[PDB]
């Protein structure tokens, strides 16, 4: 399974 | 403009709204219409008077407004805030009443004193 | 009794003391107060209410408030509290008559003796 | 770090998280709750100085509060004109009495 | 910080109803929930983020819209009686790592088949028994609000013009007057307990206030009775000591004594003037 | 107790007449 | 923006012997960026049906790919793969050798 | 023994046509088992191994949604990184992202990693403790600060030390036949005389799994670190790997040389002599 | 992915610790558990959160969690219970989204009631004075043990509320109370709570009244107007005294001649 | 139980002054009459 | 401990800061800086007194604190809670004052009466 948390941009 | 007339006689309070002469008048108290033909004898309304018999301070104090029929209360241009204590038998002591009582007491006592003085001279 | 319609002055009653207070709805910093049209003072951000004194003196009259907009409609205040009303019951009239008869008798005796 | 003073129905209370130390003034009565002290009715003008600690943090720094009440239990409206009138009327009465004494002597 | 459009709403069947929900935490996930007695929370709709949406387990009768990031609108196309419930909105981040839902205060909605059934409450206050005062030196005032529909009221106690929170106990929920049948109005009670010394001071003022949420100004009323709009109904009382000596008796006595002493002073000064004039005439005629 | 001032008024009313009568008697007998 | 040059290997899946089917592989690795042109040639001409793997990179962020097709080696045929990249001034052709 | 799960993401901007090209691959050890391509017609996460097809529709829906979220994040990242470096709007640039986790023979957590790169060079990475960041240049510092404010590392550590190991264990269980196998290399050596005097000896290694192996040359015990050529390990196209190493020697000295191979599928490291 | 709270309704004495139970099952590799409290106002207040991959239990203020991953339980522990803890408590779980469903699942709900410790009980039934604005008579049953508890009446015209706890911070007194009222002439406080099992020696006031004039005069206070009027009375008294003395002296002066 | 300036000590003080004056005066009157 | 000094005259309240004799002081009321602004005529400051004109019981009652300049206003550990009912021309006085004024008035009038009688009797 791929990462399933909160997404954050650079 | 011209204020309301407030008349107090015993436990009866009469409110008069002089504006809009001749036109029929509707009354609201605390945003509730009053004075209509509802089955109550304490509250009555005629051309420009409102009679409230056996006035109760706690329930009947507050905001009163007079407006013509077919209009809205906010279009009325004045509000009245009335808070009063009523008495069946409470004679007021203002300057005029106390002065009147004092003067009449002086006059009656002086009349009796001069009468008895002349009577005493007549006897002795 | 609506803010819209230019009804802004309200009465703030039933305090621990007998004081009667008036509140203006306008959110403006400066509040000017008028009685019967003529200005009677002004208040700042710290004070929100105008004091009319004790209710035992029967405050009566016409009040308006103004902030930054035009003057609000007048509000009439009428108080009738009977701080002097006396119940004229049996005890009161009995005391009155006793005092009256005692005083008339004393004066009558005095004028009888001082006669001649 | 102000000591909370609470105003219930007609009395005044001091609230801490610990025992309240009486420094001066009104002694007050304890409620059987150690962290509360009753000073009585407000119209009796309770005045005093009290001290206590904390509990969440600041468990090594003290705090002191002074309560001062003034509710005109004995105040009275006195216009300068009214008191002038009373004093002058009393003076008139005393001179009238002195004149009566003088007339009685003769 | 999640805000819903309203807290109380009453509508007639067949209307189109709008419910709003705004959050300012920049949250991705948003949810609309419905609460019913004995059923818990049931999800109507949810949105992963802007412009996408997915049905819940009870999506029948509702539609949603997520045109913006911070808003999630719910729509009832045709209001029906079986949509009367409490509605909640929540928002959160994405994922299961330390991301709880953040709810608003909720919105209670009642749908009625006729607006003629909306009624305001009747409010009454009852003074403490003297037997209780004698037995325990405490006084308990009781407030009753009866005959209102829907159960959208709030109750408060005001003493000497200030709101009171200590010594107050209110019923958690309004109760139906007759629960046997449909079309039943509601009732509510509250209690305020005070020391006996505070109660029998005649200067103290007690008031029970009920805020009622009802019809709005955009509703048609074709009935003789008054339009049941949002309003306030109160009931007041003075402190009462049916026996003993209070301040009003003392005040009456003082005014009576004052007037009697003024009358006596008038008589005394009349006699003084008379005797002075007699002395003056005697002195004048003597010489 | 007896915070009613009516009793105080009754007492000063009795005392006033008693005092004035006794003053009149004493002052006429002595003078 | 450093640019790396691909490394190329040409071989077969199974050991080659004439007559049976087998797979020809051209394997490219260690290049950047990821745009690349790879072809498999039989006697110098393109082979139509060629499959390739999915793009992936190594620890140093350099990409690699594998291209493969079915063929049948004979003694009289030539096989190669042609690669063109932005870091190459001219295309590079690598021939298939049975011993490598 | 030890095992690992790895994920690779690449996004390349096309400044003249369409949205950036996005490609994702997932690996367990040396076996690819999943992929996604934005230019394919399905627009879904697709299986690439026989043992992963056991998963149900909810697995594929969730994976598709998360990977599309990944691609959106990469698009915004490209847009921002263009401004951060003061580059024109006409060039094409790439962002690369890789993360994964390791477990030991007891299938307990061993280590994790998460790394980012822009245009082929390091941008920002997570340290070994998975609690603080490492920035390459000044432009990365800003991002570092922002992430330190947003507690990104806490989420990443929770995923890496947690969910990653559980998914890896489930995969290892469901794919026991193929994932836990080991294939010993098939080995032989060949000889080729160059023209007339020298010659080359080349020892091979065919069809072994996994891909880690060692090849060495010895001349009567002499370790020939030089004079030998060895190529990179290469895939065979069916799940196995190939390698070979060659050495050039004078003729008649073949018996003096030997090739040593050690894989983990060999009980004892081998030793090959010519013929 | 489902949660069950088996037990509806819990009771606890104040200054005591209580435990609310919650059991879950799921197959999602990543998930979190978390609790809410809903008071009578109707809002949901977030309490505590714990993930499935963190050592130690989550603690926040008086709230703690007993998390047993082996037997799949997440119990909520409340320490030193207060009267304000009476609410509805909800257990919830959410998942990663690939090993299970993504949308959060909630528990059924568990109600908690905190009872006060009554040091000196004194049950009584009182009759409240008539309100002169409604035709209702109100009976008040107060000061029972909090182990006593009240039932509804069969009569459709008689309304009884449930028991309610009242707190007086002015004299740190806690009490239990219930209220009954009706529309009928035969409604008396003697039989207003027949159907309920009231304890023995419950005080029933006599219909007559009692007074304590001392207690009445305890609550006496004045204002400035009363003080001014009293001073006016004193001044009038002294003025009358002086005038009367002058009058008597003058009349003795003339009567002597 | 606060009287302020309503403590009955004032009117009773006036009563005490009047009472002492009256009692001493009537005692003097009786003394003179018996003398 | 040295307490605050509070003086009330009419509707004017003066507060004195007790334990800071050698520095310029600042005042805070209910977590808001008060006084020392050289404006707001009804509020004034001097060496060690704070003067409040037209005092309002409802809005000017509460906590007050005094602190030296340079110290953030939470190091202070001595507050004053003030609630005052103020009034125009209202002056405080006890029953003892009434008793003494009545007694001295009666005494001086009686003394004057005796003096006048003695002065008139011989003549
Ligand atoms: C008597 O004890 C109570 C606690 O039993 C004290 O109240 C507590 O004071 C702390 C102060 O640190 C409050 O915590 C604060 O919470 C806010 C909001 O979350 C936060 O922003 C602050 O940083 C701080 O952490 C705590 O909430 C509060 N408890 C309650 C129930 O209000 C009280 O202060 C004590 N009395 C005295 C005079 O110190
Ligand atoms: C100076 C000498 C000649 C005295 C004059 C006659 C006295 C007998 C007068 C003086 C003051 C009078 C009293 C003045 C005030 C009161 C208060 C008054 O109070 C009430 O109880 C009435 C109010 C109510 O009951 O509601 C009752 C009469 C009484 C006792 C009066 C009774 C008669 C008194 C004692
Ligand atoms: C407030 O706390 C202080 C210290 O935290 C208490 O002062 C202590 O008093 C004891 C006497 O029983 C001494 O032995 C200690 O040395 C004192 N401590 C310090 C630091 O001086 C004080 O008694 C507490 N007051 C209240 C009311 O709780
Ligand atoms: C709620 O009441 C409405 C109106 O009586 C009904 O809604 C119907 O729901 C069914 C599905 O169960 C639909 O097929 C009908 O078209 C609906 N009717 C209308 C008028 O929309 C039904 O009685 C209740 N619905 C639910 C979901 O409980
Ligand atoms: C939404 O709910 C919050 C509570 O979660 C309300 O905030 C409370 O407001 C009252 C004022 O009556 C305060 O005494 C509480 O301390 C507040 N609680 C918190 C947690 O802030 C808020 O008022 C509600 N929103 C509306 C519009 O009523
Ligand atoms: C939360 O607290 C409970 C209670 O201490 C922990 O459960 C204990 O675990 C140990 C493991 O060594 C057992 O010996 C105890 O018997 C358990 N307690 C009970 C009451 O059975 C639990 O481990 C804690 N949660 C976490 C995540 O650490
Ligand atoms: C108050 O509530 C209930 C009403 O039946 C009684 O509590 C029961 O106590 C027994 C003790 O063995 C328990 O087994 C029951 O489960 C309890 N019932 C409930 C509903 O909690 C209690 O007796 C009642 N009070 C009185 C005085 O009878
Ligand atoms: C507020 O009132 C004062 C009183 O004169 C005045 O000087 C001031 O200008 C007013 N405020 C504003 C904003 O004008
Ligand atoms: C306010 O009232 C004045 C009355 O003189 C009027 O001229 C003015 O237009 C009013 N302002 C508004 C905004 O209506
Ligand atoms: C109202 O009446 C209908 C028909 O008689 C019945 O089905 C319904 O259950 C009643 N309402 C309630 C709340 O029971
Ligand atoms: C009883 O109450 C109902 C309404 O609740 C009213 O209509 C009825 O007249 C009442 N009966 C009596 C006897 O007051
Ligand atoms: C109601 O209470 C009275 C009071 O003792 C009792 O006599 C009567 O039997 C009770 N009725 C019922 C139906 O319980």
């Amino acid at each position: 399974g791929v990462y399933d948390g909160r997404e954050h941009t650079v | 403009q011209t204020p309301y007339k407030v008349s107090i006689s015993g436990t009866t309070v009469i409110l008069t709204c002089p504006q809009y002469p001749g036109s029929e008048i509707l009354w609201q108290h605390n945003d509730k219409n009053i004075g209509g033909d509802e089955d109550d004898k304490n509250i009555g309304s005629d051309e420009d008077h409102l009679s409230l018999k056996e006035f109760s301070e706690l329930e009947q104090s507050g905001y009163y407004v007079c407006y013509p029929r077919g209009s809205k209360p906010e279009d009325a241009n004045f509000y009245l805030y009335l808070r009063a204590r009523v008495c069946e038998n409470c004679m007021e002591m203002d300057v005029m009443s106390v002065a009147t009582i004092v003067i009449v007491d002086i006059c009656i006592t002086g009349g009796l004193l001069l009468l008895v003085y002349y009577w005493s001279k007549n006897r002795k | 009794q609506s803010i819209k319609g230019n009804h802004l002055v309200k009465v703030y009653d039933y305090q621990e003391d007998g004081s009667v207070l008036l509140t203006c709805d306008a959110e403006a910093k400066n509040i000017t107060w008028f009685k019967d049209g003529k200005m009677i003072g002004f208040l700042t951000e710290d004070k929100k209410k105008w004091n009319l004194g004790s209710n035992a003196k029967d405050p009566r009259g016409m009040y308006q408030c103004k902030g930054s907009q035009n003057k609000s409609k007048p509000l009439q205040v009428y108080y009738r509290m009977c701080q002097n009303c006396i119940e004229l019951n049996a005890a009161t009239i009995s005391g009155f008559l006793f005092a009256e008869i005692v005083s008339i008798f004393v004066l009558a005796v005095g004028v009888y003796f001082i006669a001649g | 770090f102000k000591i909370p003073i609470e105003e219930l129905e007609d009395r005044v209370f001091v609230n801490c998280n610990t025992s309240i130390t009486w420094v001066e003034g009104t002694v007050g009565t304890l409620l059987s709750d150690i962290t509360r002290l009753d000073l009585g009715k407000r119209i009796l003008d309770p005045r005093g100085i009290y001290r206590c600690n904390g509990t969440d943090i600041y468990k090594d720094k003290e705090s002191t509060v002074q309560v001062h009440y003034r509710m005109c239990q004995s105040c009275v409206e006195l216009d300068p004109a009214t008191v002038a009138g009373i004093i002058v009327t009393d003076v008139i009465a005393t001179l009238l009495l002195a004149l009566g004494v003088f007339c009685f002597a003769g | 910080k999640v805000t819903q459009s309203s807290r109380y709403l009453v509508k007639r069947t067949g209307e189109k109803v709008f419910l709003e929900c705004v959050q300012d935490m920049d949250h991705e996930n948003m949810f609309w929930y419905r609460q019913d007695p004995g059923l818990g929370l049931r999800l109507i709709y949810f949105s992963y983020d802007v412009k996408m949406k997915e049905k819940g387990d009870i999506p029948e009768g509702y539609s949603v819209s997520r045109e913006k990031k911070e808003r999630f609108s719910l729509i009832l196309e045709s209001a029906s009686t079986n949509q009367t419930s409490m509605y909640l909105c929540a928002s959160s981040f994405t994922g299961p790592y330390n991301s709880p839902l953040h709810f608003g205060n909720g919105t209670r909605l009642t749908v009625t088949e006729d607006l003629n059934k909306v009624f305001p409450p009747e409010v009454a206050v009852f003074e403490p028994s003297e037997a209780e005062i004698s037995h325990t030196q405490k006084a308990t005032l009781v407030c009753l609000a009866t005959g209102f529909f829907p159960d959208h009221v709030e109750l408060s106690w005001w003493v000497n013009g200030k709101e009171v929170h200590s010594g107050v106990s209110t019923d958690p929920q309004p109760l139906k007057e007759q629960p046997a049948l449909n079309d039943s109005r509601y009732c509510l009670s509250s209690r305020l307990r005070v020391s006996a010394t505070f109660w029998q001071n005649p200067r103290n003022h007690f008031r029970c206030q009920v805020q009622f949420y009802g019809l709005s100004e955009n509703d048609e009323w074709t009935q003789d009775r008054a339009k049941p709009v949002t309003q306030i109904v109160s009931a007041e009382a003075w402190g009462r000591a049916d026996c003993g000596f209070t301040s009003v008796s003392y005040q009456q006595g003082v005014l009576s004594a004052t007037i009697l002493y003024e009358i006596l002073l008038g008589k005394a000064t009349l006699y003084a003037v008379l005797v002075s004039a007699l002395v003056l005439m005697a002195m004048v005629k003597r010489k | 107790g007896l915070l009613d001032p009516k009793l105080c008024y009754l007492l000063d009313g009795i005392l006033f007449i008693y005092g004035v009568i006794l003053t009149a008697l004493f002052l006429r007998v002595k003078f | 923006m450093i640019q790396r040059t691909p490394k190329i290997q040409v071989y077969s899946r199974h050991p080659a012997e004439n007559g049976k089917s087998n797979f020809l592989n051209c394997y490219v690795s260690g290049f950047h960026p990821s745009d690349i042109e790879v072809d498999l040639l039989k006697n110098g001409e393109r082979i139509e049906k060629v499959e390739h793997s999915d793009l992936s990179f190594s620890k140093d962020w350099s990409f690699y790919l594998l291209y493969y097709t079915e063929f049948t080696p004979t003694e009289k045929d030539e096989y190669a793969c042609r690669v063109n990249h932005v870091t190459l001034s001219q295309p590079k052709i690598v021939k298939w050798d049975r011993d490598m | 023994g030890s095992h690992s799960m790895r994920y690779f993401f690449t996004s390349v901007s096309r400044p003249g046509r369409g949205e950036p090209r996005f490609i994702a691959v997932g690996y367990v050890d040396d076996t690819q088992f999943v992929r996604f391509d934005s230019d394919a017609a399905s627009q879904r996460m697709e299986p690439r191994a026989p043992w992963i097809e056991q998963e149900g529709p909810e697995y594929w829906d969730g994976e598709t949604r998360k990977v599309k979220a990944h691609s959106q994040t990469h698009r915004v990242d490209l847009g921002t990184l263009r401004g951060y470096y003061n580059q024109s709007e006409a060039g094409s640039h790439t962002v690369q992202r890789m993360y994964g986790c390791d477990v030991g023979s007891d299938w307990r957590f061993l280590r994790g990693y998460h790394q980012y790169a822009y245009d082929g060079k390091d941008y920002i990475a997570l340290k070994e403790d998975l609690r603080s960041w490492t920035a390459a240049d000044m432009a990365a510092q800003t991002t570092k600060h922002k992430w330190e404010a947003a507690h990104v590392a806490e989420q990443l550590r929770a995923y890496l030390e947690g969910t990653c190991v559980e998914w890896l264990r489930r995969y290892l269980e469901n794919g026991k036949e193929t994932l836990q196998r080991t294939d010993a290399p098939k080995t032989h050596m060949t000889h080729h005389a160059v023209s007339d005097h020298e010659a080359t000896l080349r020892c091979w290694a065919l069809s072994f799994y996994p891909a880690e192996i060692t090849l060495t040359w010895q001349r009567d015990g002499e370790d020939q670190t030089q004079d030998t050529e060895l190529v990179e390990t290469r895939p065979a196209g069916d799940g196995t790997f190939q390698k070979w190493a060659a050495v050039v020697v004078p003729s008649g000295q073949e018996q003096r040389y030997t090739c040593h191979v050690q894989h983990e599928g060999l009980p004892k490291p081998l030793t090959l002599r010519w013929e | 992915q489902k949660i069950t709270q088996t037990q509806p309704g819990m009771f606890v004495q104040e200054k005591e610790a209580v435990t609310l139970d919650c059991t879950y099952d799921t197959s999602d590799p990543s998930y979190g558990l978390f609790w809410y409290k809903q008071p009578s106002s109707g809002e949901m207040i977030f309490l505590i959160y714990q993930g499935s991959y963190d050592q130690q239990n989550a603690t926040e203020g008086r709230y703690s969690l007993n998390f047993q991953k082996a037997r799949k339980s997440a119990n909520l522990v409340i320490s030193a219970s207060q009267l304000g803890d009476s609410a509805m408590y909800f257990c919830a779980m959410r998942g990663g989204g690939s090993g299970g469903s993504y949308i959060p699942t909630f528990g059924r709900g568990t109600s908690l009631i905190v009872h006060p410790n009554i040091q000196n009980p004194d049950p009584a039934v009182y009759q409240l004075r008539d309100s002169k604005s409604s035709d209702k008579s109100v009976c008040l049953f107060t000061d029972f043990d909090s182990q006593t508890n009240v039932s509804q009446s069969k009569d459709s015209d008689v309304y009884i509320t449930d028991k309610t706890v009242l707190d007086m911070r002015s004299m740190d007194f806690k009490s239990n109370s219930a209220v009954a009222w009706s529309n009928k002439s035969d409604f008396a406080c003697a039989n207003a709570f027949n159907n309920s099992i009231i304890p023995e020696d419950t005080f029933f006031p006599s219909p007559e009244s009692s007074c304590d004039v001392k207690l009445v005069e305890k609550s006496f206070e004045t204002d400035t107007n009363l003080n001014f009027q009293n001073l006016s009375v004193i001044g009038f008294r002294i003025l009358l005294l002086k005038v009367a003395g002058f009058n008597l002296l003058m009349t003795l002066r003339l009567w002597s001649s």
